C-alpha cells in the first residue's frame, strides 16, 4: 500500500545488567547474554521485534532466514523478563 | 584495480542459486523422459546440468548452426522463454522414428531441418513444454504456448540487447549410444518477479498457509514507527551565501501552501500546517498515493 | 511418377532415413534413377539405411506422407515428352547438304 | 583537406547497418528459394549478398544491358521500388521451364525479352513479390503491387536525381551448375520514416508493448521542465548604433499586442502580456500548433 | 572597421519560468503564465541568444519605448551565467 | 503534439560526499560513484531521469541503447539514497 | 494568379560565429559553415527558403535541381540552430 | 568601443536569378534551374543579408567554406543594387 523504506536490524539476544559490569568493561572483557546459542535471532522493524529466523553466512556475507514470525504471547513472554 | 573501463565489458556479475529452478528442471527432465520413452518407444535418460546464468551474447555464441530454436509464452509472466533443440538431438529423434535403429554413425553435416523434420520437432516441443508446464505446476501454475521457430540465433534476439542476463538449462539425453542436448533459455527479466520463489524451495504445506504468513506480516509490521519529517520550505542558495551567512539573516521564501511529509526523503503525504496545543501540527490533505 | 531429378533436388535435403523411406514406396526403376543422381556419400548412406530399414512409426508415417502431398499439392506435372532425339535427326535430313553437314559437325564437337 | 569543392562529387557518406531489412532479406530469401523449387522443379540455393548503400546513378552504372527491371510499389510508403532480375537469371530460368536441362552453357548476347519471356519474368516476379511480402509482414504489413517493367536503366529514374542515396540488396541463385543474380533496389526516402526499425531488430514481444512503452515513455516526459522565453520586443539597429549606444537611451519599438512565447528559439504560445502579483505574467490566447 | 554597419537583430524578453510538459500542454484559452520577471524589473535586452543590455519600459510622447538602464558587463555576465 | 527540442543527458552514476575530499581534489585524485560497473546508465530530459539503458561505441562515438523505462517505485528507491 | 517577379535564390549554408574571427578575417582566412559538404542548397524566395537541392552545373553554369520542398518541422528545426 | 563579444550570422549564397510566378509554378520534382553567375565565380558571403566579401566555394574535411578574395570594397556597391 505505501512505499516506504525501513531500517531492519537483526538482534543477536538481551541482557539484563547491572552498570557494575558496565563501568569494569574492557577490551577483552566477557560478556554473557541473555540468549543461548542455537536460538534464533530476533529480526525487528525500526526496532520493533516482529520475527525469529536463524543466522546463515552467504558469500561471506551475514544473513538471517526467517524461521518464523512471533505471537504476542511469546512477545511478552520475551519482555516480562 | 585502476584499470580504465571500457565500453562492451559485461562484467556483469549476479550470482544466485535456483534452487526451485532446480527442482523443476528435474520434474521436466523426469516428464520429459517419460515422453520421450511414449513417443520414441525407447527409453532415455537424461542428465540435467549446471543452471548458466550468462549474458543472452555469451549463450548464444556458443549455440551450433543450424539448430531449433522454438520461442514460447511463458504466461503470465512478460516475455518469452527459447526451448533449443540440437542438431543431434533432432537427428538422432528422427532416425528412430523413421526406421532406423540409430546404429548408424551420426553425420551432422549443417543443414535446415526440413518440413518432416519440423513435424518432429513439433511433436518433441509439445511433449517438452507439457512436461514444463507439469513441473512448473508445482511451484506456480503456468500457460506455456509455443510463438515459432528460427535456425539461427539472430533469428530470435531473445533479449533486448545481446548483453542482457540470461538463465539456460542444459540437459544431455542419452538412448543406448546415441547422445544428444537440448536446452532452456529463459531470461532473467521472465523470474525477476519469482526471484524469491525460485532462489529457496523450502516450503510445501503453503496453500492458504502463506495468506496467514502474510496477514500475520502486515499486522506484526503495522507496529513500527517511522520518521515524518515535513520540509516547510525551500531555499536555494549559493556556496558564498552559505559561507557568509550569519545569524539574524531573514532569507526569502515562496509561500508554501502545501507542506509535503516525507520520511527519509519518501514523500507521505501532502498536509496545511497550523499550531495546536502549542505545537505544530499538520493536517493531512492527501497522502502520496500514484 | 515425376522426373528422376527434380525427385533428387527435392529428397537430397532431406534426412538420410527419410530418403530411405521415400526410396522404398517408389517403384525401383525410380528409386535407382534418383540414387544416381545423389552423390556417392549420400548415395552409399541411404544404401545402407535402405539394407538395415528397422521399421516407420505409423504416425510417422502419416505425418511424412501428408507433408509430400502438401508438397506436390502443385497441380500437375506431367513435363511434356514430345519431341527430341528421332525429331533432330529426320529435320536434319530434310536441310542442304552444307546445313546438314555443318550441323553433323557442330553436334560431334559438342 | 583543403581541396576546392567541385560540383558533382557526391560525397555522400551515410554509414547505418539495417539489420531488421537484413532478417527480411532472408526471409524472402528463402521464401523465393521454396517458389523457385515449386515452379522450376529444381532446388535452387540463394545466397544473400551484403546491402550497398550507394547513389542511385552508381547502382545503376553496374547494372548489365539489357535487364529486365520490374517497378513496384510500397504501400502505404510514398514511392516505387524496383526489382532487378538478371539477363543469365532470366535465361536458366526459361531454359529449365521450356524443356531445356541446363546442361548447355549459357549464351548471353544482349537482347530484349519477348512475350514468352516476358510472362516467364512476370510469374517469377509475382512469386517475390509474395515472398518478399511475407518476409516483411512479420515486421511492417505492407501492399506490394507490380507497376510495370522496363529493359533500360533511363527507363526506370527511380529516384529524383541520380545523386539520390539508394539501397540495393543482391542475391546470388545457384542451380545446379547455373548462377544467376536478381537484386531488389529500393531508395533511402522509402526507409527514411521506418529506419529506426530498420535498424534494430530487438523486439520480439511488441503489439500491444509497443502502446505501453510509447504510453510509459509519454507519462515520464511528461515531468521535465522547458525554457519559456518571450521575447517582449525586436528592434532593428545597426553596428555603429550598438557601438555608440549608452545608458539611458531609448530606442523606438512598434507597439508589441501580441508576445510570443518560445523555447530554444522554438514559438510555443501567442499570448498577452500583464502584471499579476507583482510579477509579469503571460495570458496565453492560442498555442502555436500548425 | 568595415564593420561598422553589420545589421543586427536586437531583442527583449519579457520573462523566463521553469515550467514542466504536463502544464505546458495543459495550456488553455485564457490561461495566465507567470514570469519569473517583477512586475517594475527592468526587462532583458538579448542579441543573438547573448546579453546586451538592461533596459526599461518607459512612456514617450504615447509611443513605448525602451530606456537602456545600463549596459552590460563580463561581472554581471558570469553572474548571470 | 508539440515539435518542442530538449537537452536529453545520459549520467554515469551518483556520488554523495562532504567537501572534504572535495577540497582535496587534484589531477589523479581516485572518486568512487554510486553506480557500479554494468547498470544502466540514467536517461535523463532535461535533467529529468526517464529512462536506464547500456552504453556502447558506435563509429568512436558514445550511444546508449535504452533497455527499460524507470517506474516511480524504482524512482524513489534510487532518490532516497 | 499574380505575374510579380521574385528574386530567387540559392545558400550554400548557414555559419554562427562571433566576430572575433570576423575582424580576423583576411584573404585566405578559412571559414567553415554549418552545412556539410553533400546536403541539398536552400532555395530561398525574396530571401524565405523554401526548397532543398542538389547543385548541378550545366553549361558552365551553375544550377540547383530542386530535390523536394521543405516542411514546417524542419525549417524550424534548422532555425532552432 | 570594445563591445566586441556579439555573435554574427553568417551566409554564403551560391547564386541569384530573378524570376515569375508562372516559371515558380511550373517547376516540378527535379526541376533544375540556372543560376545567373558564371561557374567558377566567386559567391557573396553575406551577413544579415549584408555582403562584404566575395569568394569562392571550398571544401574543408567534408566541411563547406570559402576562399574569400575581396572584402571591404564599397567601390561596386551601386551596381549590385
Amino acid at each position: 500500500i505505501m512505499d516506504i523504506p525501513v531500517k531492519l536490524t537483526v538482534e543477536l539476544g538481551r541482557t539484563r545488567m547491572t552498570i557494575k559490569e558496565l563501568l569494569r568493561l574492557t577490551q577483552g572483557s566477557v560478556v554473557a547474554l541473555d540468549g543461548l546459542a542455537g536460538e534464533p535471532l530476533d529480526i525487528l522493524i525500526n526496532g520493533y521485534l516482529i520475527a525469529q529466523g536463524e543466522v546463515v553466512v552467504v558469500a561471506d556475507k551475514y544473513g538471517v532466514r526467517i524461521t518464523d514470525i512471533i505471537t504476542p504471547s511469546e512477545r511478552m513472554r520475551r519482555l516480562s523478563r | 584495480d585502476i584499470r580504465p573501463y571500457d565500453p562492451n565489458t559485461q562484467r556483469r556479475v549476479v550470482r544466485e542459486r535456483l534452487q526451485a529452478l532446480e527442482i523443476i528442471n528435474e520434474r521436466f527432465a523426469r516428464q520429459f523422459r517419460m515422453g520421450l520413452f511414449n513417443l520414441l518407444r525407447r527409453s532415455p535418460d537424461i542428465t540435467v546440468g549446471a543452471i548458466r546464468i550468462q549474458p543472452y551474447h555469451e549463450f548464444a555464441r556458443n549455440l551450433p548452426v543450424p539448430t531449433n530454436l522454438n520461442l514460447i509464452h511463458l504466461k503470465p509472466l512478460r516475455g518469452t522463454g527459447l526451448v533449443v533443440f540440437s542438431p543431434s538431438l533432432v537427428f538422432i529423434a528422427v532416425d528412430n522414428l523413421f526406421g532406423g535403429d540409430g546404429r548408424f554413425p551420426t553425420k551432422v553435416e549443417g543443414r535446415e531441418f526440413t518440413h518432416t523434420e519440423q513435424r518432429v520437432i513439433n511433436r518433441m516441443l509439445k511433449l517438452a513444454l507439457e512436461g514444463y508446464s507439469d513441473a512448473w505446476k508445482a511451484i506456480n501454475p503456468l500457460e506455456v504456448e509455443y510463438v515459432r521457430s528460427e535456425m539461427q540465433v539472430k533469428f530470435t534476439n531473445i533479449t533486448t540487447s545481446p548483453n542482457d542476463i540470461v538463465v539456460n538449462t542444459p540437459f544431455h539425453v542419452e538412448i543406448g549410444n546415441l547422445t544428444g542436448e537440448f536446452n532452456i533459455c529463459l531470461p532473467f527479466s521472465m523470474i525477476e518477479p519469482l526471484r524469491e520463489l525460485l532462489v529457496n524451495p523450502p516450503l510445501e504445506n503453503s496453500r492458504h498457509e502463506d495468506q496467514n504468513w502474510r496477514d500475520n506480516l502486515v499486522r506484526q509490521v503495522q507496529h513500527s514507527e517511522l520518521e515524518l519529517v515535513a520540509n516547510f520550505a525551500d531555499i536555494p542558495l549559493r556556496l558564498s551565501q552559505i559561507l557568509k551567512l550569519k545569524p539574524g539573516d531573514v532569507l526569502p521564501i515562496e509561500k508554501p501552501d502545501r507542506i509535503i511529509a516525507h520520511v527519509d526523503g519518501v514523500p507521505v503525504l501532502t498536509s496545511q500546517y497550523g499550531t495546536v496545543n502549542g505545537q505544530y501540527a499538520l493536517r493531512v490533505e492527501h497522502l502520496i498515493n500514484p | 511418377f515425376m522426373e528422376p531429378q527434380s525427385a533428387a533436388d527435392l529428397i537430397r535435403d532431406e534426412h538420410p532415413q527419410i530418403i530411405a523411406t521415400i526410396l522404398v514406396h517408389l517403384k525401383r526403376s525410380q528409386a535407382a534413377d534418383i540414387l544416381a543422381l545423389f552423390d556417392e556419400r549420400l548415395r552409399h548412406d541411404v544404401m545402407l539405411r535402405i539394407a538395415t530399414f528397422g521399421g516407420v512409426q505409423p504416425a510417422a508415417l502419416a505425418e511424412l506422407t501428408e507433408v509430400l502431398n502438401g508438397l506436390l499439392d502443385g497441380q500437375n506435372l506431367k513435363r511434356s515428352k514430345m519431341g527430341g532425339v528421332r525429331t533432330a535427326a529426320e529435320i536434319i535430313n530434310l536441310m542442304k547438304t552444307q546445313q546438314e553437314e555443318a550441323v553433323i559437325t557442330a553436334v560431334r564437337e559438342f
